[PDB]
RNA sequence: UAUUUAAUUUUUAUAAUUAAUAAGAAAGAAGAAUAUAAUUUA
RNA sequence: UAAUAUUUGUUUAAUGAAAAGUAUUUUAUUAUUAUAUUGUAUAGUAUUAUUAUAGUGUAUAGUUUUUUAAAAAUAUAAAAAAUAAAGUAUGAAUUAAUAUCAAAAUUUUAAUAAAAAUUAAAAAAUU
């Protein structure tokens, strides 16, 4: 760095899509019909119902 | 050299031959000293640098000085404890006075009105509850004070309880006294079970099922009448069905059934017990037994509108390894939102519980998978434990 | 790897994998000559177990000691007595 | 031949008949392992059925074949079977002279 | 404002859930193997709100399943 | 004294390490005799999904 | 990309509060005894301090 | 490299994925202890690019087990830290897998990740266990009590018996955790990790033992309850 | 270049033509004219 | 029919307290400098807790001078020229 | 996977217990206000070559969380299951549509 | 234990444990009412 | 690190009317990973 | 500067150790053959540093804390091979007169001229 960056340069990084995708992003989920925990589709739990039929 | 302050907190680069400082490992900062040095304060006894002189006077005055009380005093203190009869009278009185002045909820149109908070009501009730010995829902209380009908029941049942406790003795205190050194439920206790059932009934309308089930436990604690016992056990059957406590429902479902000979012909209770027992059996996926139970209900009780409903609903519905796997009702979804394993925390990979202490997943006393400490244990210089050549 | 016990020096050979690296210098095994568990030493290197792709399998080349041991055993003079029975390529 | 999908076409047969003369010394009594698509597993299960011979694999009734490829599980069995079916007659002919 | 919660996107198109439609899951399932699990017949790439079945989409050599109207609970 | 001690310590651990070993080999052979016993009644050939004829050929063995 | 975060300018600049001369808060004799958090709009039910032992 | 054990760890599709390590030698060592552990205990909770590797390698081990050949026995014997588990591998897997040709190991991605790092957790199993001799009815939903106890058995399957030569080995291995020098190792481990300092590791005077005699006399009780 | 014509690939459909059959067919045509 | 170091020492006439001292480091038996971990050192009693000493939490790692005087340092009566 | 979210989860849970102890409704709660403001600090020595040192700053923060009740809320259905889960549960024999059972309203006649 | 129970429940005419015990205790209580009405 | 260039912002059904010398629901592995879009599989 | 560098604990032959001049052993401990008295465990170099210095004396105690799912270029070894870069967590340092910035060209002005004037044509983020 050759100079102190003002609040605008600090604020410029949040307009970027990289920032938004990394930090402020909401996850999509449903309720596991076997466990009733919030769940992302494609990720399962160690429980013998959830291994064979993985809901 | 020295692009920052000459303090031993200051930001930038320093040098040893110019700004000599000794080795301060975690030096508590300029303001507040934070949770890290305090972690050290509560575990090893002082701050990690050993320059900060441990000074705990301010908590010695808080814990040890306060509990000092000498024997000559504390041998006399329990001779002065308040009269519980009088305390029940006073608690009932001011609790009722505080509930009576709760404003009627104004009904708006097009939007729901925010109910007035029960702030002033927590203070009388918390005295009343543990003068009585039963914990009461705040939520159920507010929901009862919403409905005019429920408020009516609650109010006049409180009034009856008041009057019976003033004119008569306190029956649970009677049968507590006669226990350590049998009779039908007394007037005041009838009032009490009635108002507790009212408040649990209100507790259900707001959708707190666990709490409504927990309130009625003390409600059966206070009932010695088999009619009262039947009704209360039934009620707990249903309140534990909504809570998805299925062993609780399929416990309390059948006592309400067992009371059928000595309960009056004018009761709906035992049939409700049948319904709960059956429903609990149904929710655990055993349908055959469910239909068997409803068959028994319609055998003994002939036609019964709930057992009509449940016979035809079961009929409409018409492997052991997969049973009670399914999540059928929302309250266990709610209970699954809390107390669940999420990504990164509250799973089996973060901290594991062992004898009420926390561990890293590396020392996991129930697990030897890879990375676990117990894989590194060796044979401890006695006998070869495993035939493994290289590792262990 | 060539192995001989300390007491009777009974000679035999088996390949040693990368899993057994800690057993390479000293073995414990049952001798046919003195029958009981003995202690074996590693005199000579013979061969790998695995080989990398596009590379000859046969060159971690086993030493002259091992090839001498497979000359003395299994040789023209060694087989000639036994060829009257089997001639080992034949049954 | 080897990499054909599904049904075996007649053109494919032509391939096998061409490679019959590609190898000078062949007799119908030759070991199974000279066949297209006979692996280790495919040879072994034929052996416990007392089949060593190209003639013997050409002697199969096709319901021995399918339970070889389904109930047991030697895959690509109909390929080798059919490979026998084609080649056994020419071999006899070349054996005579 | 009304709350910022999103309604169900579980039935919409998703480009990372799109790849698993034609992918081979034989090892993932022990007892329960299904013909094609992620593949919804007649719907664009496994998404239930994208229903094409019994419309005019001309596909001479591939099958199409007929239309039955989807329930309320399957979508959201 | 410490020369003698340094060999006194390194001789007897060498002694008892064999006591570990011989009992361990004794035990492993007991174990394999248990396999020898048990695999008879269960009919385990431990030779794969192939019957006795397959190995009987000995071409594949 | 669905949430909205704009960087707060207070983290960029945090000057310390002005210290008192001889501990004399110049307006004690003028203003009320009301807690400044109350008139500011700051209120809390539970204060949970993680520097506590429990 | 087409040979169904020897591993090719690249990123190109012909190669099974290389999981991060120090050297390909180190990769081989890691893979070996993973396979050994999986053969010993049917499931592995394994993070990263390691799990697909375990899947493929387990399929290779079952293929070798189906081979049932002395060369196969020997080549599997080169590969494992356990000789005994090789015997287990040729006793169990053929009867277990006689009806299946392909994909013998089930991989299941877990929705939980290491706290330590972002790497995902996979649950790798052998497939059908109702044909297995020693793994017949076991429940893996949760772990056992103290990790030297035999794991949970399903309520409907309680009365199952296991090959004697296996529970002999298991009891011999578990019997060194009941001696008090293990307890000293346990406390001393607390001291060590606390020194290297690692949070949430209690002081060695709070560390009350994994094994007591009351717990043993109830555990053996319920163990003969399963027998 | 990220367009659809370029990124999308036809690998999955390759069973629709018999590659192995045509190679051997032109082997036949190789020995028929005698190359 | 396990190893049982005590019965192994009894079979070898090795003085079973000694035989065990072969398999722990010389720090834990004999008076010799060695790496010690401060968590082993012991702790005074807190208000919540009791005292913690290395007598109770580590009996088997403490030094024995039977072995130390009989192994390492000299006897005086062997040298007495008087 | 973030630390901040874990901390906020602890805060949410405790404030929820607080709000239930205050007598509000669980199903209608909403985060009305979430904010962070700078808290206390500890410091540390980072040792650097040629006799250079610097002070690492271990930062800490204060979190403010206000849960307010909003009776007009409606929550998006989260009970949707993907088609894959649907036909898997159908294949196993499970019902993809959960069991509702008519439950008589609790009433006390005694 | 699976077939153990499959023997148990089919000795009881397709009842379960809890239905058996429930029937039983129900009878014991109705006969307690019987003892009551015969004594009073 | 600032400018400057080069690449990228994760399948755009499609490309060029001119400048200068181009963009549809989303992230774990792009692979269920041992080059088949399932090699039959309990 | 800084959503930065660093750190990152999945498998041990560090056998040994007087020369360390710091570390609540609650009673660390003989049974002696000897007498009284005295004293036995981790801090060298600002560090739990690269890793000690030296004198003992001995050879099978494996004597048991190193993250990670593509490719450039850097570092080793044989442009292939081995290693490392989106990552969750920790979190420094050089630098800082600046306004949301300063892109291209031309001449001028007291010495590059990011100084002028004129024409002009520099979006955002990341590498
Ligand atoms: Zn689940
Ligand atoms: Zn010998």
């Amino acid at each position: 760095p050759k100079r102190k960056k003002n609040p605008m340069q600090l604020r410029r990084k949040v307009y970027g899509l990289h920032f938004k995708e990394k930090y402020l992003k909401m996850e999509e989920w449903y309720y596991c019909p076997l466990c009733a925990e919030p769940k992302k589709p494609g990720e399962w739990c160690r429980r013998e119902d959830c291994r064979q039929i993985k809901p | 050299y020295q692009r920052g302050g000459w303090s031993p907190g200051s930001k930038h680069q320093k040098h040893m031959t110019l700004n000599p400082t000794l080795y301060l490992y975690r030096f508590p900062g300029p303001h507040g000293p934070g949770p890290y040095t305090m972690k050290y304060w509560w575990t090893l006894g002082c701050f990690p640098t050993g320059m900060e002189v441990p000074f705990r006077l301010h908590e010695f005055l808080s814990t040890y000085q306060q509990e000092h009380v000498p024997v000559e005093v504390e041998e006399w203190l329990r001779c002065y404890i308040k009269d519980p009869l009088s305390e029940l009278v006073n608690a009932s009185n001011d609790f009722f006075k505080a509930v009576e002045v709760y404003p009627e909820v104004e009904s708006a149109r097009g939007y729901k009105t925010l109910q007035p908070s029960i702030a002033p009501l927590l203070v009388p009730m918390k005295k009343f509850e543990e003068q009585l010995g039963v914990k009461i829902s705040p939520v159920g209380l507010r929901s009862v004070l919403s409905n005019p009908v429920l408020k009516d029941r609650f109010l006049d049942d409180l009034f009856d309880y008041k009057s019976y406790v003033e004119k008569g003795g306190s029956t649970p205190h009677r049968r507590l006294a006669r226990s350590r050194f049998a009779e039908t439920t007394a007037d005041d206790e009838r009032s009490l079970i009635l108002l507790l059932t009212t408040i649990s009934e209100g507790c259900i309308n707001a959708g707190n099922y666990s709490d409504a089930a927990s309130v009625l436990a003390d409600a059966l604690m206070f009932c010695h009448d088999p009619d009262s016992q039947a009704t209360t056990h039934a009620n707990i059957s249903f309140a534990s069905l909504l809570n998805a406590d299925f062993k609780g429902a399929e416990y309390n479902g059948r006592e309400a059934a067992l009371l059928q000979p000595q309960v009056k012909p004018t009761s709906t209770a035992c049939a409700r017990g049948y319904v709960g027992w059956a429903a609990a059996a149904a929710y655990q996926d055993d349908f055959e037994k469910a239909e068997a139970i409803v068959k028994d209900g319609l055998t003994l009780y002939v036609g019964n509108e709930h057992l009509e409903k449940l016979a035809n609903k079961l009929q409409a519905l018409r492997p052991r390894s997969l049973r009670e796997s399914r999540s059928h009702l929302p309250s266990q979804q709610s209970r699954g939102l809390l107390s669940g394993s999420g990504k990164g925390f509250s799973n089996e990979f973060d901290w594991v519980e062992f004898k009420n202490k926390l561990y890293p997943s590396k020392m996991d006393p129930r697990n030897n998978e890879m990375g676990s400490v117990f894989r590194r244990v060796g044979d401890l210089g006695s006998f070869i434990s495993t035939s493994r050549s290289m590792e262990r | 790897a060539l192995f001989s016990c300390f007491r009777c020096g009974y000679m035999y050979e088996f390949a040693v994998s990368n899993s057994y690296c800690r057993k390479l210098t000293l073995r414990n095994d049952h001798c046919p000559r003195c029958d009981q568990l003995t202690l074996f030493r590693f005199m000579s290197v013979s061969g790998m177990v695995g080989n990398m792709p596009f590379k000859p399998i046969g060159v971690p080349g086993p030493s002259y000691a091992t090839l001498w041991w497979r000359k003395t055993r299994e040789g023209k003079e060694a087989s000639a007595p036994l060829d009257a029975v089997c001639k080992s390529d034949r049954w | 031949g080897i990499a054909t999908g599904g049904r075996v076409t007649n053109e494919d047969r032509r391939w096998w008949l061409v490679h019959l003369e590609c190898a000078p010394d062949i007799t119908p009594g030759t070991f199974i392992a000279w066949l297209d698509c006979c692996g280790t597993h495919t040879c072994k299960k034929l052996i416990e059925r007392n089949i060593w011979t190209i003639e013997q694999v050409a002697a199969l009734d096709s319901d021995q074949v399918d339970e070889l490829k389904y109930r047991e599980g030697c895959l690509k069995m109909d390929v080798v079977w059919e490979h026998a079916r084609t080649i056994i007659t020419p071999l006899r002919q070349r054996e005579v002279t | 404002t009304p709350v910022r919660d999103r309604k169900c996107t579980l039935q919409y198109y998703n480009p990372i859930r799109a790849r698993f439609v034609y992918r081979r899951d034989k090892p993932l399932f022990d007892k329960y193997h299904v013909t094609a699990r992620n593949l919804a017949p007649g719907f664009s790439r496994g998404a239930l709100k994208h229903d094409w079945r019994a419309l005019g989409v001309y596909t001479p050599d591939h099958p199409q399943v007929p239309y039955h109207p989807l329930q309320t609970w399957m979508l959201g | 004294k410490r020369i003698d001690t340094a060999k006194r310590m390194r001789r007897d651990r060498r002694r008892i390490e064999e006591l570990k070993t011989l009992e361990f080999w004794g035990w492993y052979m007991k174990l394999q005799r248990v396999r020898g016993r048990w695999c008879r009644e269960q009919g385990v050939s431990s030779r794969g999904v192939y019957g006795p004829a397959v190995d009987a050929a000995e071409l594949w063995g | 990309m669905y949430a909205r975060f704009r960087t707060r300018s207070k983290f960029y600049f945090r000057p310390a509060r002005p210290a008192l001369a001889y501990n004399v808060d110049p307006n004690v004799m003028r203003r009320p005894k009301v807690k400044r958090g109350l008139l500011k709009g700051t209120y809390s039910d539970e204060t949970v301090d993680l520097r506590d032992r429990e | 490299t087409t040979e169904p054990l020897m591993a090719d760890y690249g990123w190109t599709r012909g190669k099974l994925p290389k999981f991060r390590a120090r050297s390909p030698f180190h990769r081989q060592q890691i893979a070996r202890r993973m396979v050994t552990e999986m053969i010993r205990k049917d499931y592995c909770i394994v993070g990263g690019a390691r799990a697909p590797a375990l899947r493929i390698l387990a399929d290779h081990v079952v293929e070798l087990a189906k081979a049932g050949d002395t060369d196969s026995r020997q080549q599997l014997a080169y590969f494992l830290h356990d000789p005994l588990m090789v015997d287990k591998a040729f006793d169990e897997y053929p009867r277990r897998f006689k009806d299946m040709n392909a994909k013998y190991a089930m991989m299941t991605r877990l929705k939980s990740r290491r706290r330590t790092d972002a790497v995902a957790m996979y649950f790798v199993e052998y497939k059908n266990r109702d044909m297995s001799d020693n793994h017949k009815g076991e429940d893996y939903s949760a772990g056992p009590e103290r990790f030297f106890l035999p794991p949970r058995i399903v309520e409907t399957e309680k009365g199952i018996q296991r090959p004697p030569h296996m529970q002999m080995a298991f009891d011999r291995w578990a019997s060194k955790f009941k001696t008090e020098e293990f307890h000293h190792w346990w406390r001393l481990r607390h001291a060590k990790l606390r020194y290297w300092g690692v949070r949430n590791v209690p002081h060695p005077s709070d560390v009350d033992p994994l094994w007591t005699e009351k717990e043993e006399e109830e555990w053996h009780n319920e163990m003969l309850a399963n027998t | 270049t990220n367009r659809h014509f370029f990124v999308a690939r036809a690998n999955a459909f390759f069973s629709r033509l018999p590659i192995a059959r045509v190679q051997r067919s032109l082997a036949m045509e190789a020995v028929r004219e005698g190359r | 029919g396990r190893f049982n170091m005590d019965e192994a020492a009894a079979a070898l006439q090795l003085n079973p307290a000694y035989a065990a001292a072969l398999y722990r480091p010389l720090n834990y038996t004999f008076h010799i400098r060695g790496q010690l971990y401060p968590a082993q050192k012991g702790r005074p009693s807190r208000p919540g807790s009791l005292a913690a000493s290395q007598g109770r939490m580590f009996p088997l790692y403490q030094r024995n001078d039977r072995l130390d005087k009989e192994l390492f340092r000299l006897n005086s009566r062997g040298l007495t020229t008087e | 996977l973030r630390k901040g979210h874990q901390i906020v989860f602890r805060a949410l849970e405790m404030a929820q217990q607080g709000a239930e102890a205050k007598g509000l409704d669980k199903e209608h709660l909403r985060v009305a206000h979430i904010s962070c403001y700078p808290g206390p600090t500890d410091k540390q020595i980072d040792i650097r070559s040629k006799g250079y040192y610097a002070w690492k700053t271990k930062k800490s923060s204060h979190l403010v969380l206000t849960l307010a009740e909003d009776p007009e809320m409606v929550l998006p259905d989260r009970t949707c299951l993907p088609y894959s889960s649907l036909m898997s549960m159908k294949r196993a024999g499970l019902s993809a549509q959960p069991t509702v059972i008519d439950v008589p309203a609790i009433t006390a006649d005694g | 234990r699976g077939d153990a129970d499959r023997n148990f429940r089919e000795a009881f005419h397709g009842m379960s444990l809890d239905q058996v015990l429930f029937r039983e205790r129900l009878r014991q209580r109705r006969m307690q009412k019987q003892m009551e009405e015969k004594a009073k």
